[PDB]
């Protein structure tokens, strides 16, 4: 399985972890999480390993070997873990949780307990790629985009639409753009602004995103960072020109009928190729494969018992 | 202590024409008046021990008619004593003014008064019942007398003793043993001995009793012996009688009321007015007979049905019941006598008829009393049941049809909670009340009457409810008059915000709004009448907050309701205030937001939209029925 | 068998209140007689000596033969019974056939068929027309069901008013603003609306500003309008314009 270029990482709402050789049609392996709904799925862009997170669990496997057991495990969060990211090296992992306290926790050695903990007043919701490896994003219950240094609380906790707890955001691969996300159906795009001093991130804002009616979920860069997608509840994948935050081009699942809304509700996006590829946490029982800027669907995959909480993915190193 | 002194003697005199004008205004009307009695009664518990303001009170006391205390007999008998020493001394007389004139009222407060556990209350218990005494005739006597037989049958020792048994299993295993077996069970066997096995018919209680006796040897040898062979063999034993009581509780239903207590039944045409139902502006209805056998209601609580014949010739129906004292339903059945009244007061709230349902609450211990039997009426619940079952639906389908879409339910994100819920709501009809109402009801003339009374009395209770605090509304604890369509309300165990605290599913709800209920009001929905009813109702508590904060204040603080409030919630008289303060940010507006006053639609439409977020409805208990 | 039927299918020949109300009787007095129940079969004879109490034995008498029709034979008799309706308003026998309907509504028969479609709209016209205003309601919001039209919204808003419900009428515009949003047709209505509330132009504010009693504007308005006009506008003005005349102390022009 993992020495594939192109790898597809999944659950249902069964919440096993299914990963395809992504030009197969096939779940080529099964990892049988029944303990805890699925929260998060994060392989490493080297294509070694996962770490596969849900409600009061994160472990750790390889992507070679068949149907893994846990390498490393994470527990005392004991609430849904809804974000898990890297020190991008892979010496550290990084969770947003819904506990009052996020998290790092080691993957240099061996260890249960993290290795340092970010304490809120309201429990966490979302966490995103910080390029210095001094920082993470996180985003909570407050609605605050704590940008957070990793030990002083030098922090943003900014708020462009008022109260809500932020669903989402993320950074520009580039690191001169950000986007966060919200409940209230919208999301807002702020220029990276740098500070050596302290030790934290500053904001501008650029674009102001009605996106959707339906609650706004995530949003990921195509590779090259000239597009931005962003999806939510609301059953389509929108992508933006980076350049402005404009519409380019959209994939819907929008329901041909509405005898059946929520043919899913798309839990958001990922691409694969040069920009060639865009994929979906379709939210139907399929997870979902199809082409940037043509906006047309390629393959589309069905292994899950019940239909899909998460897409997870690697067309790197 | 000399700065606050002299700026509360400053204030006495401040509290001089106050309290003056408070009496003479108390001389001058009736009704609203109860705002300026409990207001007096309050600064002198108080501040009332000095001499100063004693000066201000006692005149006042000795030159007002004796009616506007008949307003507070529950209130002045909740802290009888008052221990404080002319505070206390001058109320023990002031109470024997109405145990002069007006014992008929008085006689079943002085009944509660008998059984502290605490000593206080007992000594001015017995000082003011032989004051009594022959200020009224020795009508004390009798009234005691019968009240001693009802007090003993009222939580029928059997089904106590039985319970205890069951309870103990679950207090002495692992290692905290005394809990169980040692303070339960020897009590118990000897409270079977003397009581039931002499007040009740001896040799038929005993058939439990014989066998709990082989078991309770084992215990008593374990309690003293530590040997743990005396433990299993008293714990085998208590099985064995246990699982044969196991089989007969679920089974006794309609009891002979001399053997439910051979004193009882044989009492007739007393002394008594009918309990608590009566006032001394009336001619008497006198307890005249009881009904031959008392009911078990067919639930985990086992209350007994009953009925009084009075001597007019009316039967009074009361469920009889207890696992706490009901003073604490009694002040907020008092409260909707007020509200009540402001709204017989405005002319348009008056030709539109508003109004609560108030209901009959008789407490006779720590535990217990009797509640009045509503007629005409069923629960939310039940008829949704009858519907579905009548229908052939699957009746709990909706829940079903969430754990198809995905078992995973309880521990979806947020927003798949939402999703999954949104789906089988919206796959699902949401208006089997609205039917039914219109298929019970004769014909569309009576039918379009009873949707409006039902829609009002159902907005009365939107802000009422909201602005206690109140929770639990799954619709077992609704309840729907038959010929009115008038709504009415059954428990009130956590009044304040703390439903909201809740830990597991938070009742994160100003008031009950739901699907069904606004599918059987009006086509247009709520705005219109509902929304119109709810404005001229919070237009009225805007105003009138003097009235309604004094009795909030009152009840809120009270030294004694403090351990209500220590078994409901949580020196407590904080919290107390901090209560009426986010009642005073209701009063505004600051409710929604602590800087801000908003007017009444403003602050109803916030309100409304905080009663109908999906995300709170499915983050309540699936057993709270959010889909209905 | 069928003499039941006969004696409704004389429908295509009555013609006066008597024929259909002797019809609806003797038609009564068949369906007693050949019903399902021994004991009505008796009461048929009562019913002939004393007519009153048949009207409440036909209720009965009616589902005791209705069960015993097939899809002709009830096609058959729906038939005769629509055109009881149908041939005429007679508020008697409307009211008495929407009392079976609703009657058949209870009923675990469901409603019977009138003209198709549960004879909704027939139904509503003739409870309106009887002043049985509560019925008529009820096939207006059972209409409301079936999808929502501005001549929906125009309709009931008057049954509201017809049956003294302010606040209910208030709701109807309410939701004409959020369910239909700023809909162009209601939000013209504003002005053909009743109350002020912020030749259709100048009659059909005049009404308004006279209820109001803006009486300088409103005599400035009367006097022009009415010198300007020359139809049945100056005649249907004239109220206001006496009337402004009169607020204003103009006996003069009042005339």
């Amino acid at each position: 399985v993992g020495s594939d270029p192109v790898i597809l990482a999944t659950a249902g709402y069964d919440h096993t972890v299914r990963f395809w050789q992504a030009h197969s049609g096939i779940c080529t392996r099964t990892v049988q999480h029944q303990d805890s709904q699925v929260n998060a799925l994060e392989v490493t862009p080297d294509r070694s390993m996962i770490a596969a997170a849900g409600y009061q669990h994160i472990r750790m496997y390889d992507l070679n070997s068949n149907n893994p057991n846990p390498i490393i495990s994470y527990d005392g969060v004991n609430k849904n873990i809804a974000s898990v990211g890297f020190h991008e090296d892979g010496r550290w992992m990084y969770t947003g949780g819904e506990d009052c306290t996020a998290r790092i926790w080691d993957l240099r050695s061996r260890n249960l307990q993290c290795q340092r903990i970010f304490q809120v007043n309201a429990p966490i919701n979302c966490v995103c790629l910080h390029p210095n490896q001094a920082e993470l994003i996180v985003g909570d219950q407050s609605g605050a985009i704590h940008i957070w240094d990793l030990k002083t609380d030098h922090n943003e906790q900014l708020i462009p639409e008022p109260e809500v707890s932020i669903t989402s955001a993320h950074i520009d691969p580039d690191a001169s753009y950000m986007a966060a996300v919200n409940s209230t159906g919208n999301c807002y795009v702020w220029n990276l602004t740098g500070g050596i001093g302290d030790e934290v991130t500053q904001l501008i804002p650029k674009t102001k995103i009605p996106a959707h009616t339906r609650y706004a979920l995530q949003c990921r860069f195509s590779p090259d960072s000239t597009l931005l997608a962003t999806c939510s509840a609301d059953q389509t994948c929108k992508i933006w020109r980076t350049s402005n935050f404009s519409l380019m081009t959209e994939l819907s699942i929008k329901s041909g009928n509405p005898g059946e809304s929520s043919r899913g509700w798309m839990w958001g996006c990922a691409f694969s190729g040069d920009s060639q590829y865009i994929v979906t946490a379709s939210s139907d029982n399929l997870a979902r494969l199809w082409c940037v800027e043509t906006g047309e669907i390629k393959r589309e995959y069905g292994g899950h018992q019940k239909a899909v909480v998460c897409l997870a993915f690697n067309d790197s190193v | 202590k000399k700065v606050t002194e002299d700026l509360s003697k400053t204030l006495l005199m401040y509290t001089v024409p106050a309290v003056q004008g408070f009496f003479r205004s108390i001389s001058l009307s009736r009704g609203n008046n109860l705002q300026d009695t409990l207001r007096v009664l309050t600064l002198w518990f108080d501040y009332g021990h000095w001499p100063d303001v004693n000066e201000a009170l006692v005149e006042g006391v000795k030159a007002i008619q004796i009616d506007t205390w008949l307003q507070v007999i529950p209130q002045l008998i909740a802290r009888i004593d008052t221990p404080r020493p002319l505070v206390g001394r001058l109320i023990h007389q002031l109470l024997t003014d109405i145990g002069r004139y007006h014992p008929q009222a008085l006689i079943y407060p002085l009944t509660v008064a008998s059984k502290s556990t605490t000593t206080a209350r007992h000594n001015a218990a017995n000082k003011i019942l032989k004051n009594m005494c022959e200020h009224s005739n020795t009508l004390v006597q009798q009234a005691m007398m019968v009240s001693e037989e009802l007090i003993r049958v009222a939580i029928l020792w059997h089904e106590m003793w039985h319970e205890g048994l069951e309870e103990a299993s679950r207090l002495y295993f692992g290692e905290r043993n005394v809990k169980g077996m040692f303070e339960v069970l020897e009590p118990l066997h000897a409270m079977m001995e003397r009581g039931p096995q002499t007040l009740k018919e001896t040799s038929f209680n005993q058939a439990y009793g014989r066998d709990l006796m082989e078991a309770q040897e084992w215990c008593r040898k374990y309690m003293k012996s530590g040997n743990v062979k005396d433990l299993t063999q008293a714990w085998d034993l208590y099985y064995h009688v246990f699982r044969r009581i196991s089989k007969q509780l679920p089974q006794l239903t309609s009891l002979e009321l001399q053997y439910v207590s051979p004193k009882l039944l044989m009492c007739r045409d007393l002394e008594l007015a009918v309990p608590g139902t009566y006032d001394p502006n009336q001619p008497i209805i006198r307890i005249q007979s009881i009904a031959p056998s008392l009911q078990v209601i067919t639930s985990k609580q086992r209350p007994r049905k009953l009925t009084l014949m009075g001597s007019n010739g009316h039967e009074f129906v009361f469920l009889l019941k207890g696992h706490e004292d009901l003073r604490q339903d009694e002040r907020v059945m008092q409260l909707f006598g007020l509200v009540n009244t402001l709204l017989a007061n405005d002319p348009t709230s008056l030709r539109k008829n508003l109004s609560i349902q108030r209901y009959a609450v008789i407490p006779l211990s720590t535990n217990s009393g009797l509640i009045g039997w509503v007629p005409h009426c069923d629960t939310l619940h039940a008829l949704i049941r009858d519907y579905r079952e009548k229908k052939k639906i699957l009746l709990n389908i909706e829940h079903r049809i969430m754990l198809r879409m995905a078992p995973d339910y309880d521990h979806l994100t947020l927003m798949q909670k939402v999703e999954v819920f949104e789906h089988a709501v919206n796959n699902t009809a949401g208006d089997d009340l609205a039917k039914l109402l219109w298929l019970k009801s004769p014909s569309s003339e009576v039918w379009f009457d009873r949707r409006t009374n039902y829609t009002r009395s159902l907005a009365v209770m939107s802000m009422v409810g909201y602005i206690l605090g109140l929770g639990d509304r799954h619709p077992s604890n609704l309840m729907l008059d038959r010929l009115s369509g008038k709504i009415l309300h059954i428990d009130f165990g956590d009044c304040f915000e703390v439903a909201m605290t809740r830990e597991k599913f938070p009742e994160k709800i100003p008031f009950r709004l739901t699907r069904m209920l606004t599918n059987a009001m009006e086509v247009t929905g709520l705005d219109g009448n509902y929304r119109i009813t709810c404005h001229t109702v919070m237009e009225v508590l805007r105003e009138h907050k003097d009235s309604v904060m004094a009795v909030l204040e009152a009840f809120v603080y009270d030294p004694l309701l403090n351990w209500r409030l220590m078994d409901t919630n949580t020196a407590l008289n904080k919290k107390a205030i901090q209560i009426i303060n986010r009642v005073r940010d209701k009063l505004t507006g600051r409710d929604f937001s602590h800087d801000d006053t908003l007017d009444v639609p403003t602050q109803v439409e916030l309100l409304i939209k905080q009663a109908t977020s999906h995300e709170n409805l499915c983050q309540c208990y699936i057993g709270w029925c959010p889909f209905w | 068998s069928t003499i039941n039927l006969q004696k409704a299918w004389g429908a295509a020949r009555r013609v006066s209140k008597d024929d259909w109300l002797e019809w609806l009787r003797r038609l009564s007095l068949e369906l007693l007689k050949d019903s399902s129940s021994p004991s009505l079969r008796s009461c048929w004879a009562l019913a002939q000596a004393y007519n009153p109490m048949a009207r409440d034995l036909f209720n009965a008498a009616f589902v005791s033969c209705w069960s015993e029709l097939n899809e002709d034979q009830q096609d058959e008799l729906i038939r005769s019974i629509e055109l009881a309706l149908t041939s005429q308003d007679i508020a008697e026998v409307t009211q008495t056939l929407l009392n079976l309907a609703e009657f058949m509504e209870h009923s675990d028969k469901g409603p019977l068929p009138l003209r198709d479609d549960n004879g909704i709209v027939l139904l509503g016209e003739r409870a309106a027309k009887c002043r049985a205003y509560a019925k008529a309601l009820h096939y207006k919001e059972l209409e409301f069901q079936k999808g929502p039209t501005p001549a929906i919204l125009e309709s009931l808003i008057s049954i509201n008013n017809k049956l003294q419900q302010p606040e209910a009428a208030a709701g109807v515009l309410e939701y004409a603003m959020k369910h239909f949003g700023e809909l162009e047709i209601q939000a013209t209505w504003y002005e053909k609306l009743h109350e002020w509330e912020d030749p259709e132009l100048m009659l059909g504010r005049m009404r308004c500003l006279e209820a109001l009693g803006e009486w300088g504007q409103l005599h400035q308005q009367c006097c022009e309008k009415w010198t300007l006009v020359n139809d049945e506008t100056q005649a249907k003005m004239a109220r206001m314009a006496a009337a402004a005349a009169w607020g204003l102390g103009q006996w003069d022009s009042m005339e």
